[PDB]
C-alpha cells in the first residue's frame, strides 16, 4: 500500500472510448 | 469539436440570457447534482436545478436562472471550472495522504 | 420457488404506484430473477396405407455448399442440432410428407418466436404403435424486464415498473442496496402485517445465521427477532437509516429494510405482448382471427361500442367496426333489395 | 360575466348521446353494489332490497 | 399520452397519404423501411 | 442543526447542505478554493489490497455521492463478455455458465487494454489491445482408485469441480510480452463455476473487454463502494449508576464507556456506532442524549473486487468526475 | 493483430455412442433401449456473458 | 392518447389516468387501437381525448387526478413542517418541470434567521410558475380530515390542523394538499378549478407538474411503513384489554 | 442450482465461499452464523446468498445421462 | 359475482336509451323523432358542466374569483344600492329577453 499507482501508470481505460 | 454533447434549449431560454436550460446528453445524477451544488454556490445564480426527464433517455436538462450580473452560460462555465478545481483539490489531498500513510 | 430479495419498503421514482415494483439492475445482472422457459414440440413420422411413411430428410445448401439460412442450425439428420440457437423463421424439424399418402411435400417445423431459443434436447424414439417419435426441447433464458410479475407470499403481486441502476438505489451504512423496492401504500389497505413480520424475522434470521419460522398461530416471536436485530446493531423495528442514491443525503424517514421472499410468476410480458395490423381472417366472417397464436385481433365488444356511442364518435364507430374489421364492397340492386 | 358565461357553457350540446351517457351513468355505480343484500350491523330494519 | 413499445409500433402502422406537405418525410420513412422504427412497412401506389 | 443531521425517534432532520449564498442575508459560503482547499481534509483509516476506509471531511454530499456513484457504475474494469462453447456436456446450461464466467472478476489491470470499438466488423472488433482471451478445458472422469463407497466427489472423480482458477490466460499477438510479468488470473480463483460427473466436459474460450458498471454489474470494480456519515452522540446530562450501564447497552460494545471514578458514561468511540437509535425508545434518556450525524464527514468504505486497489478506484473516480466536468467545459454550446 | 471467433446418438439408458444407419431401427445396439438422444453439436455456440 | 414510442414491452400510462381505466399494474393488460382514417383519428382525439375527459359525465366530478403516491408526496410537501432553502426549492421546481420552465421565485415565507420557503409556496409555483402563466386560481376547500378551529366563531382556515385550503391568486394560503383537493370526486379540486377556469391544457399541465414532482420528490425524501407503524403502544394494550 | 458467484445486492463474490462454508459446517462443526461471519460475510445480503442457497446441482447430477 | 354481472344493467339500459340524443331545438328525441323530453332534465343543462350542487354555477367560488381577479386597493367600492344597479344593468336585459 501507500503507493500512488495512478501517477506511476499512464491510464487508458479511464478516457472515453 | 463535439457538437452534440451540450445543447441550449431555446424555448426555455430568456432574452439576453441570465435564464437558460441546457441539455447534456450521456449525463445523469452524478454530474447533475455536483454541478447544481457548485452552481448554487455562486452569488449571481438565483435558480439552479437539473432533471432527467425520462430514465429511458441518457439526457440531463439543467436549468440556470441568474440575476442580471451574469448569463446562465457564464454561470454554467464557472460551475464547470469550480467543479474541476474542487476535484483537483480532492485529488491532491488524497494522493498526499496515500503517499504519507 | 423464489429468491430472498433485499427489499426497501419506500415510495420511489414514481414507477412503483399501484403495486408496480422497482427492480435493481445489477441484481438482475447478477442473476436475480433469472429464469428459463423450456418448450417441447412433438412430431410423429407416421405410416400410411400405401406402404409409405414420412421422412426427416433435409439440410439443403446453396451454391457454395453453405446451408441456407432456414437450415442454419439443422444438422445432417434434419433435426435441429443440440446446443444451437434457433431464430424466428428457422427450421429445427425437417418433416417431409408424401404427396400421395415417392414425392415429398415439405412440412417443416418452423420456430415462430419473438425471441431466439436454444436446442438443448432432441429425443428420437418410437411410440408404442410402431412409428418414429421426435421430441425437440427448446430452452429460452429470460431476463426480468418491465411488466414481469413478482409476488411476496402475501398476495402483494405487481409488475416490474422500472429497472434502475444500483447507484440510483438508496443504500445503508454498509452499502447494501435493495434488490426490490415495495411501495409502502400497498400495506395500509391490504393489511398484510405478516409481510412486515416476515421482513423482520428474515432479517434477524440472516443476521443470526438461522432460518426463522412463520408457522400459522406461531412462528418466531417478534420480540426475540427484535432482540437479535438490536444485538446485531440494527434498529429493533427493522427501519434502517438510508442514504438517497441520487442525492446522497440521508432520507428523512427511516426505511423498513430487509429480506423478503419473492416469487417470479409465470406471467411474463414477453408472452403477453401482441400486436396485429393485418393478418389471417376467418373464412366465414372475414374477420380477424381470435387467437394470439393465430395473430388474432383484439375484439371491440358491445361495451366498448357503448362507450364509443356515448362519446358520439360516429366516424370512429365506422372505422373500428366496419372499415378495419370487415368492409365488403357488395353490389345491391335498387329494384330488389337483394 | 363569469356566472353568465358558465351558465351558457352548461347547456346540453345538440348531438350529445345523452341517452347512452345516462345509461352508463346509471349502470356504472351499479357495478359496485352487492347482488346479495348486505346491511349495516345493528340497523335491524325490514329486509329491504 | 401512452408509452407504446417500439416493437408494437413497428407492426401497428398508420396509412399516411402522400401530400405536398409530408412527401419528404414519407420518403425518409420508406428509406428507413420496416425494421428501423421511424420507418414504413407497406406502400400502396396511387394507381395500383 | 448547523451541519449536524438530527437523528430523532421518528424522523431524520437537517439533511440538506445549506452552505450557499442565498441561504441567509449574509450571502456567505460563496465557492472558492483556498477556503475549501484549507478546510477539506482526508483521514485514511486502513488500506488493504482489497479494502480501504477513509474519511472525506468537510466536503458536500453531492461531491461525495458523485465519487461513490462513479466508483460503483462508471469506473471501468475488465470482465468476460463473449463465451464460445466448443463443448459443454455438463448439467449447467450454456448461458448460465457464460453468465457465471462473466461474473468472475479478472485480475487484469485496466489501462492495459483499450476500449473496444463496436462500430467495427465482427472480424475486426477484437485485437490484442482490446481483449483478454481466457480458455477453459475440463473433462470429468472417474478416479482410477477405490476409496470408501459413495464418498465426497473430490476423490470419486477427477475434475469434479470447475473453479475460476481453471480459466487460463491465452496471450494473443503481442500480449505475450505485454502480460508476461502480470499473467491474467481470476481475482477469486476458488469461485465454483460448475460441478460435473464422469463423461461430462466443459470446453470454451472467453473474450474479456473493458466495460462500465452501468452497462453491466460484472464490470463494476467494487464489491461495494459506499460511505456513511460520521455518527455523533451528545450526552446532554451526566448518566451514572446502573442507568449508565443501560445507556451503554443501548449502543454497540465499544461506542460508549463508563469513566472509572466518576462512574459517568462518556462517548468512547462514535465511529463504531451503528445508528439503531436504541437509546431513543426508553423515555429515561429522552432528554439526556442527542443523536446526530455530521453531514459533511463521510466515512468511505471501498472494497474492491480485486482487479485494482481501492485507493486507485477512488482516485479514478475523482479523475472521472474532473474529466467529465472538463469535457463539458470544452464542449461548445449548440442552439 | 486482430481475431476471429475465439449423426452421433446417446442412449438414454446406457449412455453409449451410436450411429443411426439409413432406415434400420431406432433402438440401442448395446441394450434394447428405445430412446436415443442427439449428442451436443460440434459447432461453436457463442453466448454473451450477461 | 398520443402515442409515445418507448423501448420496453409494456404499454405505459401516467398514473393519474389509472382511475378511469380502473387499472392497477399487477399484471393488468390493456388494449391499444390505432384509428386508420383521418376522420376517426380526429374524432378520437377531440371527443375521447384524455384532456377532454377529465370529468365523469355521470356527476361532473373529476376522475383523472392524483393517485396514491402523488397524493402522499403532495401532502408531505405541503405539510406545515416543510421548509426549504433556495437550493432545495429550485431543485424541487426543476423536478416539477423538466428543467425547461422559467420560475419566478417568490419572497421566502421566512426571511430571518434564514431564507426559507414553505411547501405551500412550492405548490403555488406548481399551479402558477411565472407571471406569463395565465392560471390564477381561487379556491376554498375542506380537507378530507378537517378538525374545526378551537372556537366555533373562528373561520375554517383556523382549523387546528391544516384542514382547510385557501387559495387566492394561485397562492396556497393554508391547508395541506390532500385527496379532497387533488384527487377525484370533489369539485373544489385544484385541477377541477384550473380546468373550469382555464381549459384542459392548463389543467393537464398542472397535473403533469405534480406527477413529475412527486415521482422525483418522494424517493429522495423517504416514506416507509414498518412494524412500528402498526405496533400498539403499551398503554393501549391495557386500555383495550380492560375496555 | 449452483451457488451464485456474486451477492445479488452488493455484488460481493460469494461463489468461492460455498465449499469452505460447507467444510466449516461439516468439519470443525460451527453454527451457521459463526461460519458465515468467519468467511467475511458481514452484510446480511451476502449472508443470505449462502444461508438460503439450495444446492440443487448435486441432485441434478444424480441423473447424469452420460454415465 | 360482481365480475360475472358487470355490465348487465349497463347493456340493458343501453338498449333502452341508446338512440336518445339532444336535438338542435333543445329536445331529446328517439330515433323515431318522438319527443321524450321537450328539454333535457327540464333545465337544458349538461351534468358534465355543473359546478354547483347539480346547479351550473358555484356562486361563492365565482364571487371570490372575480374579487381576486379584479382586485385593486386603488379602487372605489360601490354603495350597496350601486352594486344592485350594476347587477340590474347586466341582468334585466336578459331577464326581459325571456
Ligand atoms: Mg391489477
Ligand atoms: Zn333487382
Ligand atoms: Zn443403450
Ligand atoms: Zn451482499
Amino acid at each position: 500500500v501507500s503507493r500512488d499507482t495512478w501517477n506511476t501508470k499512464n491510464m487508458r481505460s479511464l478516457e472515453p472510448p | 469539436p463535439d457538437r452534440e454533447k451540450i445543447k441550449l434549449l431555446t424555448q426555455a431560454t430568456s432574452e439576453d440570457g441570465t435564464s437558460a436550460s441546457f441539455q447534456i446528453v450521456e449525463e445523469d445524477h452524478t454530474l447533475g447534482n455536483a454541478l447544481r451544488y457548485v452552481i448554487m454556490k455562486n452569488p449571481d445564480v438565483e435558480f439552479c436545478g437539473y432533471s432527467i426527464p425520462h430514465p429511458s433517455e441518457n439526457l440531463l436538462n439543467i436549468r440556470i436562472q441568474t440575476y442580471g450580473e451574469t448569463t446562465a452560460v457564464d454561470a454554467l462555465q464557472k460551475g464547470l471550472k469550480d467543479l474541476m478545481d474542487l476535484c483537483d483539490v480532492v485529488e491532491s489531498k488524497f494522493t498526499e495522504k496515500i503517499k504519507s500513510m | 420457488a423464489g429468491q430472498n430479495a433485499t427489499v426497501a419498503v419506500m415510495s420511489y421514482s414514481g414507477y412503483d404506484i399501484e403495486d408496480a415494483l422497482v427492480l435493481n439492475k445489477s441484481s438482475i445482472d447478477r442473476g436475480f430473477g433469472r429464469c428459463e422457459t423450456r418448450r417441447k414440440t412433438t412430431t410423429v413420422l407416421k405410416r400410411y396405407a400405401n406402404h409409405t411413411q414420412d421422412i426427416i430428410g433435409g439440410m439443403r445448401v446453396d451454391e457454395n455448399g453453405d446451408p441456407i439460412w432456414q437450415h442454419q442450425s439443422l444438422g445432417p439428420d434434419g433435426l435441429g442440432e443440440v446446443g444451437m440457437k434457433v431464430q424466428s423463421g428457422q427450421i429445427y424439424i425437417n418433416k417431409s410428407v408424401p404427396t400421395n399418402s415417392t414425392q415429398y411435400r415439405e412440412a417443416p417445423v418452423i420456430y415462430r418466436g419473438p425471441e431466439p431459443s436454444h436446442i438443448d434436447q432432441v429425443m428420437m424414439s418410437v411410440s408404442d404403435n410402431d412409428q418414429a417419435l421426435i421430441k425437440v426441447l427448446l430452452r429460452q433464458n429470460r431476463r426480468p424486464e418491465l411488466g414481469d410479475k413478482f409476488s411476496s407470499r402475501h398476495g402483494q403481486k405487481g409488475v416490474c415498473g422500472i429497472i434502475v441502476k444500483q447507484e440510483d438505489m438508496p443504500f445503508n451504512d454498509q452499502g447494501i442496496v435493495p434488490d426490490i423496492i415495495m411501495n409502502p401504500h400497498g400495506f395500509p389497505s391490504r393489511m398484510t402485517v405478516g409481510k412486515m413480520i416476515e421482513l423482520i424475522s428474515g432479517k434477524a434470521g440472516v443476521l443470526n445465521g438461522t432460518l426463522e419460522y412463520g408457522t400459522c398461530f406461531g412462528g418466531s416471536k417478534l420480540e426475540d427477532m427484535s432482540k437479535i436485530l438490536v444485538d446485531q446493531g440494527f434498529n429493533y423495528s427493522g427501519k434502517d437509516m438510508l442514504y438517497s442514491g441520487i442525492t446522497g443525503e440521508c432520507l428523512q424517514a427511516y426505511i423498513f429494510f430487509g429480506p423478503i421472499y419473492y416469487q417470479k410468476l409465470k406471467h411474463m410480458v414477453l408472452d403477453k405482448m401482441h400486436a396485429r395490423a393485418r393478418g389471417p381472417r376467418a373464412v366465414l366472417t372475414r374477420q380477424p382471427t381470435e387467437g394470439r397464436s393465430r395473430d388474432g385481433g383484439l375484439r371491440l365488444g358491445e361495451m366498448e361500442r357503448d362507450c364509443v356511442i356515448a362519446y358520439g364518435a360516429s366516424q370512429l364507430l365506422l372505422e373500428r367496426l366496419m372499415i378495419s374489421s370487415d368492409a365488403f364492397e357488395v353490389d345491391v340492386c335498387d329494384k330488389c333489395g337483394l | 360575466e363569469i356566472a353568465l358565461f358558465k351558465y351558457r357553457k352548461a347547456r346540453l350540446e345538440p348531438g350529445t348521446a345523452i341517452g347512452a351517457i345516462g345509461a352508463q351513468s346509471i349502470g356504472e355505480p351499479g357495478t359496485q353494489m352487492t347482488l346479495k343484500t348486505f346491511h349495516f350491523a345493528g340497523v335491524a330494519s325490514m329486509n329491504v332490497t | 399520452e401512452v408509452a407504446v413499445p417500439d416493437r408494437v409500433a413497428k407492426v401497428l402502422t398508420y396509412p399516411e397519404k402522400v401530400t405536398r406537405y409530408n412527401r419528404h418525410k414519407l420518403q425518409e420513412l420508406i428509406v428507413n423501411g420496416p425494421n428501423v422504427h421511424p420507418g414504413a412497412n407497406y406502400l400502396l401506389k396511387r394507381n395500383e | 442543526m448547523s451541519n449536524i443531521v438530527g437523528i430523532e425517534y421518528n424522523r431524520v432532520t437537517n439533511t440538506t447542505s445549506t452552505d450557499f449564498p442565498g441561504f441567509s442575508k449574509d450571502a456567505e459560503n460563496e465557492w472558492n478554493v483556498e477556503k475549501f482547499k484549507k478546510d477539506f481534509e482526508v483521514n485514511i483509516s486502513s488500506l488493504d489490497a482489497r479494502e480501504a476506509n477513509f474519511d472525506l471531511i468537510n466536503i458536500d454530499t453531492s461531491i461525495a455521492n458523485a465519487f461513490r456513484r462513479i466508483m460503483i457504475s462508471e469506473v471501468p474494469s475488465v470482465a468476460a463478455e463473449y463465451v464460445y462453447f466448443f463443448n459443454n456436456t455438463s448439467v449447467i446450461q450454456d448461458e448460465v455458465l457464460a453468465h457465471r464466467i462473466g461474473l468472475v472478476p479478472l485480475k487484469v489491470d485496466p489501462d492495459m487494454l483499450t476500449w473496444v470499438d463496436s462500430n467495427l466488423p465482427d472480424d475486426e472488433k477484437f485485437t490484442d489491445e482490446n481483449t483478454i482471451v481466457l480458455s477453459l478445458n475440463v473433462k470429468c472422469t472417474r478416479n482410477p482408485d477405490a476409496p470408501k463407497g459413495s464418498t465426497d466427489p473430490k476423490e470419486l472423480y477427477n475434475n469434479a469441480h470447475v473453479y475460476a482458477r481453471d480459466l487460463k490466460f491465452e496471450p494473443q499477438g503481442r500480449q505475450s510480452t505485454t502480460f508476461a510479468d502480470c499473467p491474467v488470473v481470476p481475482a477469486d480463483p476458488d469461485i465454483l463455476l460448475a460441478k460435473l460427473r464422469p463423461g461430462q466436459e466443459i470446453s470454451l474460450k472467453a473474450h474479456c473487454i473493458l466495460g462500465i458498471g452501468g452497462d453491466h454489474a460484472k464490470f463494476s470494480p467494487v464489491s461495494t463502494a459506499s460511505y456513511r456519515l460520521l455518527p455523533q452522540i451528545n450526552i446532554l446530562q451526566p448518566i451514572k449508576g446502573e442507568s449508565a450501564r443501560r445507556f451503554q447497552k443501548c449502543f454497540p460494545p465499544g461506542v460508549i464507556g463508563i469513566d472509572e471514578g466518576s462512574d459517568e458514561a462518556y462517548v468512547k468511540d462514535a465511529r463504531k456506532d451503528t445508528v439503531s437509535r436504541e437509546v431513543l425508545r426508553y423515555e429515561e434518556f429522552a432528554d439526556k442524549v442527542k443523536l446526530g450525524r455530521v453531514r459533511n464527514h463521510f466515512i468511505f468504505n471501498v472494497e474492491s473486487a480485486g482487479a485494482m486497489t481501492p485507493e486507485e478506484i477512488f482516485f479514478k473516480s475523482v479523475r472521472i468526475l474532473k474529466n467529465k466536468a472538463e469535457y463539458l467545459k470544452n464542449c461548445p454550446i449548440t442552439q | 493483430x486482430x481475431x476471429x471467433x475465439x449423426l452421433k446418438y446417446i442412449c438414454a439408458e446406457c449412455s453409449s455412442k451410436l450411429s443411426l444407419s439409413r432406415t434400420d431401427a431406432v433402438r440401442c445396439k448395446d441394450c434394447g433401449h428405445r430412446i436415443l438422444l442427439k449428442a451436443r453439436t460440434k459447432r461453436l455456440v457463442q453466448f454473451e456473458a450477461r | 392518447h398520443y402515442a409515445k414510442i418507448r423501448p420496453w414491452r409494456t404499454f405505459r400510462l401516467n398514473e393519474c389516468v389509472c382511475t378511469p381505466y380502473n387499472a392497477d399494474f399487477d399484471g393488468d393488460e390493456m388494449n391499444l387501437h390505432v384509428p386508420q382514417t383521418e376522420e376517426a383519428r380526429a374524432e378520437a382525439i377531440n371527443l375521447m381525448g384524455v384532456k377532454n375527459n377529465l370529468l365523469t359525465p355521470k356527476s361532473g366530478e373529476p376522475i383523472i387526478a392524483a393517485t396514491q403516491d402523488f397524493i402522499t408526496g403532495s401532502y408531505l410537501i405541503s405539510h406545515k413542517d416543510s421548509f426549504y432553502d433556495r437550493a432545495t426549492l429550485t431543485q424541487l421546481l426543476s423536478m416539477m418541470s423538466d428543467g425547461i420552465e422559467h420560475f419566478d421565485i417568490p419572497p421566502p415565507a421566512i426571511m430571518k434567521p434564514y431564507y426559507l420557503w414553505t411547501g405551500k409556496q412550492v405548490f403555488s409555483l406548481l399551479i402558477k410558475p411565472n407571471h406569463n402563466s395565465p392560471v390564477v386560481i381561487n379556491l376554498d376547500a375542506k380537507n378530507k380530515v378537517f378538525v374545526p378551529p378551537k372556537s366555533k366563531s373562528l373561520p375554517n382556515e383556523m382549523s387546528q390542523n391544516d384542514g382547510f385550503v385557501i387559495i387566492r391568486g394561485s397562492q396556497i394560503l393554508s391547508g395541506v394538499m390532500d385527496k379532497s383537493v387533488l384527487g377525484d370526486g370533489k369539485k373544489h379540486s385544484v385541477f377541477y378549478t384550473i380546468l373550469r377556469d382555464y381549459g384542459p391544457q392548463e389543467a393537464a399541465n398542472a397535473m403533469n407538474r405534480m406527477a413529475k414532482l412527486c415521482a422525483r420528490f418522494l424517493g429522495n425524501r423517504g416514506f416507509s411503513i414498518g412494524i412500528n407503524d402498526v405496533t400498539p403502544a403499551d398503554d393501549l394494550k391495557q386500555k383495550k384489554e380492560e375496555l | 442450482m449452483i451457488v451464485p458467484v456474486r451477492c445479488f445486492s452488493c455484488g460481493k463474490v460469494v461463489g468461492d465461499k460455498w465449499e469452505s462454508y460447507l467444510n466449516l459446517l461439516q468439519e470443525d462443526e460451527l453454527d451457521e452464523g459463526t461460519a458465515l461471519s468467519r468467511l467475511g460475510l458481514k452484510r446480511y445480503c451476502c449472508r443470505r446468498m449462502i444461508l438460503t442457497h439450495v444446492d440443487l446441482i448435486e441432485k441434478f447430477l444424480r441423473y447424469n445421462p452420460l454415465e | 359475482v360482481k365480475t360475472a354481472e358487470t355490465g348487465y344493467m349497463s347493456r340493458r339500459l343501453m338498449k333502452s336509451l341508446e338512440d336518445l340524443s339532444c336535438q338542435y331545438d333543445n329536445t331529446v328525441r328517439t330515433s323515431a323523432n318522438g319527443i321524450v323530453q321537450f328539454t333535457y332534465g327540464g333545465d337544458g343543462l349538461d351534468p358534465l358542466e355543473m359546478e354547483g350542487n347539480a346547479q351550473p354555477v358555484n356562486f361563492n367560488r365565482s364571487w371570490d374569483h372575480a374579487y381576486n381577479i379584479t382586485f385593486n386597493n386603488q379602487d372605489k367600492g360601490l354603495l350597496p344600492y350601486a352594486i344592485m344597479e350594476t347587477a340590474n344593468e347586466i341582468l334585466g336585459p336578459l331577464e326581459e329577453r325571456l
